[PDB]
């Protein structure tokens, strides 16, 4: 028994719905940075969380 | 199962000389930076039955 981890991507509930789920997931990176201001243009509600 | 070689990408074919070449070649980015294309990845392509 091995090998048990996946995600499936930018649309997943852990990303998109962080507190209708177990305690509230952790994700982030640097501001002022090019994939800050495109995760920023995109997914308004995620960078805001 | 294996890894991958020889990672070329597909691209949209057109004569030596036309606007529409620089057209497409900014739209394609344009869709890219949006956000369409992953949308069309997720419909199309990402069945996931197994």
């Amino acid at each position: 028994e091995e090998y048990v981890d996946q995600v499936s991507g930018l649309s997943d509930k852990k990303f998109q719905r962080p507190n209708d789920f177990s305690p509230p997931f952790r994700f982030g990176t640097v501001p002022n940075g090019s994939t800050e201001r495109n995760i920023r243009n995109n997914y308004a509600e995620m960078h805001a969380y | 199962t294996g890894e991958l070689f020889f990672r070329s990408g597909f691209g949209i074919g057109m004569r030596k000389d036309s606007p529409w070449k620089q057209q497409v070649s900014l739209s394609i980015l344009k869709s890219h930076e949006n956000g369409f294309m992953e949308d069309l990845d997720k419909t199309w392509v990402r069945y996931q039955e197994c």
